[PDB]
DNA sequence: ATCAATATCCACCTGCAGATTCTACCAAAAGTGTATTTGGAAACTGCTCCATCAAAAGGCATGTTCAGCTGAATTCAGCTGAACATGCCTTTTGATGGAGCAGTTTCCAAATACACTTTTGGTAGAATCTGCAGGTGGATATTGAT
DNA sequence: ATCAATATCCACCTGCAGATTCTACCAAAAGTGTATTTGGAAACTGCTCCATCAAAAGGCATGTTCAGCTGAATTCAGCTGAACATGCCTTTTGATGGAGCAGTTTCCAAATACACTTTTGGTAGAATCTGCAGGTGGATATTGAT
């Protein structure tokens, strides 16, 4: 499924990050690396979650989890 | 529960009387407020802590503000902290 | 028939990129992608809309960062190209 | 009669005293500790206001919404650097290209 | 002339346990000692906000766990659960 | 008019369950403090003492010496790959680095 | 006496022996004034906050744990002060 | 006829060498003096404990540690063995420390 | 560096979808007034350590010479990655049904708080114990060769 | 495949500075009793999310062509490493004076407590207002040909 996260996706992010050309093997480095980002971050946010007995992920776990780890996102509160 | 939409607002008013905020923004001042909140009231516990003090007083927040923000930003803080304590104190 | 020289429309792209501020990934593979590996954490777990797209702000805006860092060092070694390479000097300079 | 308009603010006083209190800080809170704080977080939400409401009526909107606050942000050396490990949401990033990428 | 507490008998009563014929230097105590302080502040730091996110007036040996289990790599979180379960049950029994 | 037993001795413990206990409710954590928590707490940083002291042990016994010191410690925590992590940000005092050159860098 | 320029005294094969420990093996010429610069930036830093744990503290004294608290309020804990 | 090593290879034994070791490669009092001179500037008259001078020195000695080991990479990234300022430079702009 | 032909960008415009404001009610915060307690600022003062000084030994910084080999520049080919065209399909978005969560309230047993009294584990120095810092010399490895 | 020259490895030896063990005082856990809090079994209710389905609308996968970027090869000037002599200044260690930590006491300004009263921010429909999802044409950039 990560297979889901596209060549043109992955493109249009190094893109943004201001990236001209792009070797074909970015690609696959590229799914792995948000895949240990995301397996990170999912693993907090759940931890959170069944800490509060709760069988839903809210948008506060998320935030907590990403706090956790040096990263504080803005706009999801709380 | 709360937020500090309504105070954000009145101080959007205050210097751009004629400017609006989207609801995705005002969100993402909420969350600029209450994150700085948070490392300015942990440092003042923290300071507080070493030092053996059980109150945090203006003289904690005025050492965290110094501690947590950069050279002119720290400076018109500590300017807009004293101000509001002195006024109030004498009001 | 016209053709834009290599390295035309990737600039074109950069710029209108940087200029908006739209999810990049596309947003039903995204939130397959999350909810597969919340399973392996616990199985029945629900998401709150909000909370799959915190992730995908998260995630964009980290995968964003990582570029900007990849792109100054295949600079940095006088390519014009990004590489796994750079993806890992990157990464490891950053202590990931 | 607020605390608030006491101390000229438009924070509110009374909450921040609140929330200092229930947040496990410390075992006592300061009269004057409230004050000041509503004080520096006015003060610095009024500093990005004023500089996300200059970048939208440069790009001629009269509403700021989120690109206006990240613009207004990471253009500013000091609150890029307050702000550092920040991300905002539907923010975007800065326009900019290495000049090594450029035609000619 | 004041009292300076430390967990420096503690740190030592553990060394002889797993080798009892090695000693330790001032200096590697007092890593030891920061090393402690400091595991403490960062599992009771996160077990306060685990509490205070879930509206709970009180950190319990649950909060812990959690808090282990954010803070802690794999298999260390793994041993720190079980030694701290046995622990507290042990304690319970007692 | 019960004997004493101290709660470490309850727990098993080594580590001062009374001392965590008073020093949970002095740092502003929380108004209350669980009775299972001070026990929890003095074991998992009992455990972990156990762990670094017996890598460390392992790597004093190794350059011959019966006596830890922080060049052991360093040497035990960066040759483990999860004491590593969680130590990822924190400098040992007179620890140095782990032994290690580029291959590019030696001679052909 | 009046300190001064006492950036200068971190010298050259000071320098190379912390490269060295790092694992350089080469150093361009210009490293040396370089590495003094990010120095002074980084003891700046730290004790512009030791201090200010100092002032708080209403001392004249710096001690080893103002420097530990400065050091782990900018991500940077030390081990090995603390007593 | 008389003896000389070829460039690089002394360099390597400096680096087992220290690498192997763990003393402090500032010399201690011009460090000092350096500590002194800095704080002076932030507030006159202060002293310090000898230990407050000895932690800012192994902490500033594992930061330059720390840094020139990432500015090492970034030069071999190159294709260098040489580290230049560049390669600091880019290694600070990535730490996030400028 | 011009010119014409192409392809894409981007001001400009404007109705209306849906953001914003108005209308209005109301717990729960926030404020007030009064009564009590109390953390911590002041004012000491003893006793650590910090600043400073100095000599002398010699470690190590500094300066110089010189050539090995590195970085920088240039040239060139193959082969990768960008730009397209083409057409097949995954994603969006717009609804629906309904269950299965959270979020509230009440209410007592079980848990924790905390002052006072006993008891003892923890600390500070004192008294011993003893690894290993330094200071050897020799064995062994490595280097760079004429 | 040796040789000479160097550096490094790596035990040995032993007094003493540093670590360990012991001792006694006493601070703080522990035991007890009792006052408060609290988290939870129960019993509700209304949002939410999940599952499912389907119509199109973009967006992706694919193959081909070739521009041009990457990496190899090659060359050369000059920088940086290695080796020396010289002598500066760091390091040691030892002594001394005294600043200023900390430890103690006293006692108010400033905090907490609690009862009671007002104010207000959150909330949700309804009513209005106005930024923007799209839809252009013209403006701007780019390209191959000269
Ligand atoms: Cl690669
Ligand atoms: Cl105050
Ligand atoms: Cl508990
Ligand atoms: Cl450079
Ligand atoms: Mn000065
Ligand atoms: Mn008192
Ligand atoms: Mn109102």
């Amino acid at each position: 499924n990560i297979q889901g996260i596209t060549k043109p996706a992955i493109r249009r992010l190094a893109r943004r990050g201001g990236v001209k050309r792009i070797s074909g093997l970015i690609y696959e480095e590229t799914r792995g690396v948000l895949k240990v980002f995301l397996e990170n971050v999912i693993r907090d946010a759940v931890t959170y979650t069944e800490h509060a007995k709760r069988k839903t992920v809210t948008a506060m776990d998320v935030v907590y989890a990403l706090k956790r780890q040096g990263r504080t996102l803005y706009g999801f509160g709380g | 529960k709360e937020s500090y939409s309504i105070y954000v607002y009145k101080v959007l008013k205050q210097v751009h009387p004629d400017t609006g905020i989207s609801s995705k923004a005002m969100g993402i001042m909420n969350s600029f407020v209450n994150d700085i909140f948070e490392r300015i009231a942990g440092e003042a516990s923290r300071l507080a802590h070493y030092n053996k003090r059980s109150t945090i007083t203006s003289r904690e927040i005025q050492t965290a503000v110094r501690l947590l923000l950069p050279g002119e930003l720290a400076k018109h803080a500590v300017s807009e902290g004293t101000k509001a304590v002195t006024k109030y104190t004498s009001a | 028939p016209h053709r834009y020289r290599p390295g035309t429309v990737a600039l074109r792209e950069i710029r209108r990129y940087q200029k908006s501020t739209e999810l990049l990934i596309r947003k039903l593979p995204f939130q397959r992608l999350v909810r597969e590996i919340a399973q392996d954490f616990k199985t029945d777990l629900r998401f709150q809309s909000s909370a799959v797209m915190a992730l995908q702000e998260a995630s964009e805006a980290y995968l964003v960062g990582l570029f900007e860092d990849t792109n100054l060092c295949a600079i940095h070694a006088k390519r014009v190209t990004i590489m796994p390479k750079d993806i890992q000097l990157a990464r490891r300079i950053r202590g990931e | 009669k607020t605390r608030s308009s006491r101390a000229g603010l438009q924070f509110p006083v009374g909450r921040v005293h609140r929330l200092l209190r229930k947040g496990n800080y410390s075992e006592r809170v300061g009269a004057g500790a409230p004050v000041y704080l509503a004080a520096v977080l006015e003060y610095l939400t009024a500093e990005i206001l004023e500089l996300a409401g200059n970048a939208a009526r440069d790009n001629k909107k009269t509403r700021i919404i989120p690109r206006h606050l990240q613009l207004a942000i990471r253009n500013d050396e000091e609150l890029n650097k307050l702000l550092g490990r920040v991300t905002i949401a539907q923010g975007g990033v800065l326009p900019n290209i290495q000049a090594v990428l450029l035609p000619k």
